[PDB]
RNA sequence: GCCAGGAGGUUGGCUUAGAAGCAGCCAUCCUUUAAAGAGUGCGUAAUAGCUCACUGGUCGAGUGGCGCCGCGCCGAAAAUGA
């Protein structure tokens, strides 16, 4: 119940704006099933039952007929936009040969123009064979496949032939396993003929390879083919380093490249954290069989965390991913939540006494700096001034008090991460012949920064990320709601094309895996891009709560 | 909606036919499918029975599907509303 | 096909886009609205600008025709009381001042719109709307 | 596990191709790494040491 | 709301209708659906 | 109760990614009118719309609001059987 006709149809230009011109109409709508008609070569083959041992093809039934008529004619009518004689056959009325129809709509077929709805239904095996004569009727040959694009040996564009003469050439794509023959990989050459026993070579990473036997899945049982053609498909034995998308031509064969460039782009970003680091390593190992069968995914560490993280393009993507690992791997890792890089900073002058006196069994290294401290813009940069009172500390501390600044902003006062974005400054000090070395200003500046930091107004500068939301507008307010019950602000709604996307302010903790998220409030009209802003407070009550240890 | 005989044989959401019975003082008649008709020779036990089958299968159900009086279906968001 | 929609928006001048809805009314219509957009900006040359109502519509086999209208009080009196983006807020700060001669071309420049196409009541009618936006007055 | 020197990338995989030479310095370098490999490649262009340092044949094509 | 010693008619589209005894204040949405309980 | 007008400056200004009677601060109009507010609520991404308000058509007799006092009603659950 619910297969239909105009459904369809009216969906195709609704959802696209395609051009649905269809050749078959049902006969009995839902459990009423019993065949088809054809309005293209004017036939009605009919399925006198689901398992179709006993089928047939009688005229209409009566009813239909003068309906399907209709539509017919839409079929010459619309070939009116291609060629020059359909177009003025039915200004004629004329009545259309039954292979024009398979040129002008095979031509627009293959040109992208028509949409040759042919239908059926599978269980109750009905509506087939029309649609596999529409195969061989109406879907595109390799003859009719353009140009080829891609690269040379040297470096410009290329033709690849259909030529079953031209130079061996070819892709492959698929990493199959097997028992037998091992390493399996599927290919589709492409131009160049390629025998059974002979040999072959890599034209991406460079690797002579041995060509061992050409085969053909044959729907049950595979065949053994003695050769590859130039645009014929197939898969072969060896090819010891072989991965995907590589570019195989002959040993010989103008050591030609293929363009295709395609992007596996992330889009989920899930924490992982093995019990220990003993089962990590080992999952290195695991990876290094899952990052060599299955490309897509990035299994990039964090930095400012330790943990690698497991990027990827996939909700449930990544989760089978996780389920093949807990199934023939078996890790106990409780799959974690992504930690955060948080910066921080403060809002205040403060004046303080860095003073290190202290006189140890002579030499001392005391240093009494003065500074003032000054802050400034989340964005702007690290400060600090030249500043001598008159002509204190040593030119020997210049290059090297400072570092103490810098030394001691590598550890924040509060959970303790790099303070920056802030200026800084000095003023005075006090200075001693023996009684001081460089680092003893150093570490004045270590006292100093911390006691200028810790009383100084602490806060926690967490980062938050632009994000580009790729959908239309009904699911847009949808997700303008969510992305503001997402602690962050938004800030951009320029009006896109088929789509009109949305520039959003949304904070990195939140924001969490959102494509699971956004993949549901949209249904599916895209998504967004990662494009990191910078960082700002978390609303006091999240500062204290992270106070942990 | 169908009606045979005298029963009627309506399908809704459920798992099964629902089968109702034109009892004494009133009668139903279902004329297409879409909508089923009640001529009700007693006011009283007459919207008892509307309400028996707008209460056998309940309409709006969030988005929609049911059995309505045609009274205006009041909505609530479909697919979302459930974190 | 489609028969007659006479669809008209706000569009100001300088925005040379079908952005919805422009795009979900003029659509079904086959809009020119970019012979709007090159018509329109040239026929108010005096400044080229300024928000313009406007009106489009079709004539079963696609025909476009745009009908524009004029300024709003309160651009047009921003660029006359000497105000800047306004004397933020109407109850506490104000910029220019509007006597007895600004405020008449306010009306005349905008004599078919206001509300009653007539003068002895559109100067102190938008005279009111201008402690409306914060602008103070010169009475004599 | 050492490394040929200035140009990086390796962040945690590479195949670092265990080699050999300690020297003054990291209380260790023994088992060098190679660029090559499965990672690294060498310096984005050198021209000299391109035996373990990456780069192929400097063909300026001109 | 719904059960609770301080019913309110709320929404002013709500009405308290002392039915089968004790008070409910009834509206179109349910959510305003309080009790004298 | 029912039919219907339910307007125009306008998107008040201020804000603000936008705040359009309608998330928030000030405000604290004036006009076409019989009557239509710088707005009561829903709704929108903000507009849109729905909407009350207000006023006539119908109508034909009583209505809308606030306080007080008497008795109740909800408030009001525990252990062997009342």
């Amino acid at each position: 119940t619910g297969a239909d006709l105009w459904l369809v149809i009216r969906t195709m230009q609704e959802r696209l704006g395609a051009r649905p011109v269809v050749m078959q109409l049902p006969i009995g709508r839902e459990d009423t099933f019993s065949g088809i008609i054809d309005v293209l070569r004017m036939k009605a083959y009919t399925y006198g039952n689901d398992l179709g041992t006993d089928i047939r093809e009688i005229p209409i039934p009566e009813e239909y007929l003068d309906q399907a008529r209709e539509y017919h004619e839409k079929l010459v009518e619309v070939a009116a936009d291609f060629d020059e004689n359909i177009m003025l056959k039915y200004l004629e009325g004329e009545e259309p040969t039954e292979e024009e129809l398979v040129a002008a709509i095979r031509k627009g077929t293959i040109d992208l123009k028509i949409t040759p709805v042919f239908l059926g239904s599978a269980l109750k095996n009905k509506g087939v064979q029309l649609l596999l004569d529409a195969v061989v009727d109406y879907l595109p040959s390799p003859l009719d496949i353009p140009p080829i694009k891609g690269t040379t040996p040297e470096g410009e564009v290329v033709e690849i032939h259909p030529d079953p003469n031209g130079p061996l050439a070819a892709l492959a794509f698929k990493i199959m396993a097997d028992p037998y023959v091992g390493r399996l990989t599927f290919i589709r050459v492409y131009s160049g003929t390629l025998t059974s026993g002979s040999y072959v070579y890599n034209t991406t990473k460079g690797r002579k390879e041995r060509v061992a036997r050409l085969l053909r899945m044959h729907a049950n049982h595979r065949e053994e083919v003695e050769e590859l053609k130039a645009g014929d498909l197939g898969a072969v034995v060896g090819l010891k380093e072989t991965i995907t998308g590589d570019t195989l031509v002959g040993e010989d064969a103008p050591r030609v490249i293929l363009e295709s460039i395609e992007v596996p782009e992330p889009v989920i970003d899930v924490a992982i954290e093995p019990k220990t680091k003993a089962d990590q390593e080992k999952l290195s190992q695991a990876l290094a069989r899952l990052a060599e069968e299955d490309p897509t995914f990035r299994v990039s560490t964090h930095p400012e965390t330790g943990q690698t993280i497991i990027s990827g393009m996939g909700e449930l993507h990544l989760e089978i991913i996780v389920d093949r690992l807990k199934r023939e791997f078996k890790v106990d890792a409780n799959v974690g939540k992504p930690q955060v890089a948080y910066r921080e900073t403060i809002t205040k002058p403060v004046d303080v006494e860095g003073k290190f006196i202290r006189q140890t069994g002579g030499r001392g290294q005391y240093g009494h700096v003065k500074i003032k401290v000054e802050p400034l813009p989340r964005g702007s940069g690290f400060e600090f001034v030249n500043a001598i009172v008159g002509g204190v500390i040593p030119k020997e501390y210049i290059p090297a008090v400072q570092k103490g600044i810098e030394e001691a902003m590598q550890s924040g006062p509060l959970i303790g991460f790099p303070v920056v974005d802030i200026k800084v400054t000095l003023y005075d000090g006090s200075y001693h012949e023996v009684d001081s070395s460089e680092m003893a200003f150093k570490i004045a500046g270590s006292m100093a920064i911390k006691e200028a930091v810790q009383k100084g107004d602490p806060v926690i500068l967490e980062p938050i990320m632009r994000v580009e939301v790729t959908t239309p507008e009904e699911y847009m307010g949808d997700v303008i709601g969510d992305l503001n019950a997402r602690r962050g602000q938004i800030l951009g709604m320029e009006p896109r094309g088929n789509a009109q996307v949305i520039r959003a302010f949304v904070p990195l903790a939140e924001m969490f895996g959102y494509a699971t998220d956004l993949r549901s409030k949209t249904q599916g009209r895209g998504s967004f891009v990662m494009f990191f802003d910078h960082y700002q407070e978390v609303p006091k009550q999240v500062q204290e709560k992270l106070i942990k240890g | 909606a169908r009606l045979v005989g005298r029963a009627l044989e309506l399908t809704v959401g459920f798992s099964h036919p629902v089968v109702v019975e034109p009892p004494e003082g009133i009668t139903f008649e279902v004329p297409e499918p879409t909508r089923v008709r009640v001529s009700g020779i007693d006011k009283q036990k007459v919207g008892q029975v509307a309400a028996n089958i707008r209460a056998i299968r309940k309409p709006s159900a969030y988005h929609e599907k049911g059995i309505y009086y045609a009274g205006e279906p009041v909505r609530l968001k479909p697919g979302k509303a459930g974190a | 096909k489609k028969v007659v929609a006479v669809v008209k928006l706000q569009l100001p001048a300088g925005k040379a886009t079908p952005a919805p809805p422009v795009g979900p009314a003029l659509g079904q219509h086959g809009a020119n609205i970019m012979e709007f957009v090159k018509a329109f900006n040239a026929a108010t040359a005096n400044m080229g600008d300024a928000i313009v109502p406007v009106e489009i519509t079709i004539y079963a086999d696609r025909s476009f025709t745009f009908v524009t209208k004029t300024p709003p009080a309160s651009y047009l009196i921003r660029k006359a009381a000497g105000l800047e983006k306004g004397a933020h807020k109407p109850g506490r700060e104000k910029v220019g001042r509007i006597t007895w001669e600004q405020v008449l071309e306010i009306a005349k420049q905008k004599m078919p719109d206001l509300n009653t196409t007539d003068l002895e009541a559109a100067a102190r009618m938008i005279a009111g709307s201008a402690r409306s936006m914060g602008v103070e007055v010169v009475g004599a | 596990a050492y490394i040929p020197g200035e140009g990086h990338n390796l962040q945690e995989h590479s195949v670092v191709l265990i080699r050999g030479g300690r020297v003054k310095d990291l209380p260790g370098v023994r088992y060098h790494i190679v660029r090559g490999v499965y990672d690294a490649a060498g310096v984005k262009d050198r021209k000299k040491s391109r035996s373990k340092y990456g780069t192929k044949k400097p063909k300026e094509a001109a | 709301m719904k059960v609770r010693a301080s019913v309110k008619r709320i929404c002013d589209k709500c009405k308290v209708i002392r039915r089968h005894g004790r008070v409910y204040v009834i509206c179109e949405n349910p959510k305003h659906k309080q009790r004298q309980g």
